[PDB]
């Protein structure tokens, strides 16, 4: 099938509900994956609880 | 001599009619031959799903024998005269006409009134022309035009009677017991849906006294069809080893009343036709066929203006390699909407031009002539005068032909049937968006 018919807006609904996660995560969870650590200022004098990547 | 006189000079077709309703129609105006034609409002619109075809199948036996006239002895009468015998049927109309001359009139009133009245339908003679019946299906099955605009008929009247073959289904054809088809010719070849045409040197009084004497026996003084919708949709037949692709996509347009049919007529004219063996091709007025004949993007194309009662279709067809499908659907539409949006006087001079010199070359000798007057008779309920053709034309201009194009055009579903070699046919939805003009 051609693709500008049909498969331009089957996209376009699937990047609406990738912002729609997307958006749920930035306006009212922010900080959920990110590790609260990074909200200080890197010392060097002091080694984290715990040293981990995403 | 400036076209209008010659216009009011054309005789007119006086139109009488017998307490049984068949409507006698003559036109003298000088020739020593004639054509006589009875033409009936029967088809293929009519027969439910059963009764598909048993209007081909009375037609193929209406001459191979009759009553009074014990089978070939009928060809006969017409051969031992020089006359030609003639009949077709399309969906709405039938029609049996013969070409004879003017002193055979008075018997070529007498063989019509054996064939349309008292037929034979002998059972041996079904039985071999059921044989002929399939075989003539495998022939038009052959035929890739004519299988084309069954598709397109199908697909747009779909779930009504006019989607149905004036053929029929070829498993109808077998069953068709001789019981159906003398049901059929009663219940349609009534003295009502009866319109006795005839051309060429007839006088009119003549006629009617023949008319009296050879059709009062008739039945004197009910399913008379239904609206039919338009369902937008495509049949696409994929078969790649066929040469070419035949396409036809068609809109709902007008019906033989709805004057609109004199501008839309005008607006297919400015698309015209024209097929492979043609003249200045590059240099042609038409855009399409232009940039057809230019680029050799097709074999053929044309535009047809198929109407009937209560609808019709109005669309063109257009035959071409698997190669130039796309481009030739974006060319066409693109025609259709540069009608609509901006239709520019000149071209609808030339597109009356045309239309005024189809008419008059169409209307020209006796059979022609005859079959204008029977379905006219039919159809419009009367004679439409070339005059009055020639007014309408007139009355067209850019503005009503940008109006009507806009009305049965712009955004609308079309019904597209395509066969051959069409896997490059645009999916609905672009042929769809394709009869939009963002622009616009
Ligand atoms: C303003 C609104 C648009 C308008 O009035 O006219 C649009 C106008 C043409 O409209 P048109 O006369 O209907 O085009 C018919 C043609 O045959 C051209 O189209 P086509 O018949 O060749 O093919 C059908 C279809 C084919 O689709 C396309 O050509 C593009 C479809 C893009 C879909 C989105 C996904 C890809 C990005 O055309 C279109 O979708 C419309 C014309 C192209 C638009 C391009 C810009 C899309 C922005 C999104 O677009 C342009 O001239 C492009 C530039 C300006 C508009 C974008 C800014
Ligand atoms: C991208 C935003 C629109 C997404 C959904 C529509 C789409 O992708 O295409 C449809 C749109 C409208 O026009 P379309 O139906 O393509 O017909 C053109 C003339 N034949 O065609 C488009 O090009 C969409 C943007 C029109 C402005």
């Amino acid at each position: 099938i051609p693709f500008h018919p049909y498969y331009t807006i089957k996209d376009i609904l699937g990047a609406l509900f990738m912002m729609l996660i997307l958006l749920i995560l930035v306006l009212f969870s922010p900080d959920l994956l990110g590790d609260p650590d990074n909200y200080t200022p890197a010392n060097p004098l002091n080694t984290p609880p715990h040293i981990k990547p995403e | 001599a400036t076209y209008a006189q010659a216009l009011q000079s054309v005789p007119e077709t006086q139109v009488s009619q017998l307490d049984n309703g068949l409507r006698v129609a003559s036109e003298q105006s000088s020739q020593p031959t004639c054509t006589v034609g009875v033409w009936i409002d029967a088809g293929s619109r009519y027969e439910n799903e059963k009764n598909n075809g048993a209007g081909y199948f009375v037609e193929h036996l209406a001459f191979k024998g009759t009553k009074n006239r014990p089978g070939s002895a009928l060809e006969k009468e017409v051969e031992s005269m020089g006359a030609h015998l003639n009949a077709y049927s399309t969906r709405e109309h039938t029609a049996y006409y013969i070409k004879a001359l003017s002193k055979d009139l008075p018997k070529a009133v007498e063989l019509l009134a054996d064939i349309v009245q008292n037929c034979s339908l002998e059972d041996s003679q079904i039985e071999k022309e059921r044989d002929v019946i399939l075989q003539e299906l495998q022939e038009n099955d052959s035929s890739m035009r004519d299988v084309v605009f069954d598709y397109l008929h199908a697909t747009a009247f779909q779930g009504t009677p006019l989607a149905q073959s004036v053929e029929g289904p070829s498993e109808n054809v077998r069953k068709l017991s001789r019981a159906d088809l003398t049901e059929y010719v009663s219940q349609h070849y009534k003295a009502p849906r009866m319109v006795l045409a005839a051309a060429g040197g007839v006088e009119h009084r003549q006629l009617l006294d023949l008319a009296q004497k050879h059709f009062s026996s008739l039945s004197g003084t009910v399913p008379a069809f239904t609206p039919c919708r338009f369902t937008g949709s495509e049949i696409r037949h994929r078969d790649d080893a066929l040469p070419l692709a035949h396409v036809a996509i068609a809109v709902e347009g007008p019906g033989w009343a709805n004057p609109d049919n004199v501008p839309l007529q005008v607006a297919n004219a400015i698309i015209g036709h024209y097929d492979s063996t043609y003249g200045g091709g590059t240099h042609m007025s038409s855009t399409l066929a232009s940039v057809a004949a230019t680029r050799k993007l097709c074999q053929s194309f044309q535009t047809f203006n198929i109407c009937y009662a209560e609808t019709g279709l109005l669309g063109a067809h257009f035959v071409c390699d698997n190669m130039s499908i796309d481009d030739m659907m974006f060319f066409l539409q693109g025609q259709w909407m540069r009608l609509c949006t901006s239709a520019t006087e000149s071209e609808v001079v030339r597109g009356k031009n045309i239309l005024r010199n189809a008419l008059v070359s169409h209307l020209d000798g006796t059979t022609p002539v005859c079959e204008d007057i029977g379905r006219s008779l039919l159809t419009y309920g009367r004679r439409i005068p070339l005059a009055e053709w020639e007014s309408r034309i007139a009355e067209v201009d850019a503005s009503v032909v940008r109006e009507v194009c806009s009305k049965y055009f712009y955004d609308q579903c079309p019904a597209v049937a395509g066969l051959g070699p069409i896997e490059q046919l645009p999916d609905y939805n672009r042929i769809r968006s394709g009869m939009f003009w963002l622009r616009f």
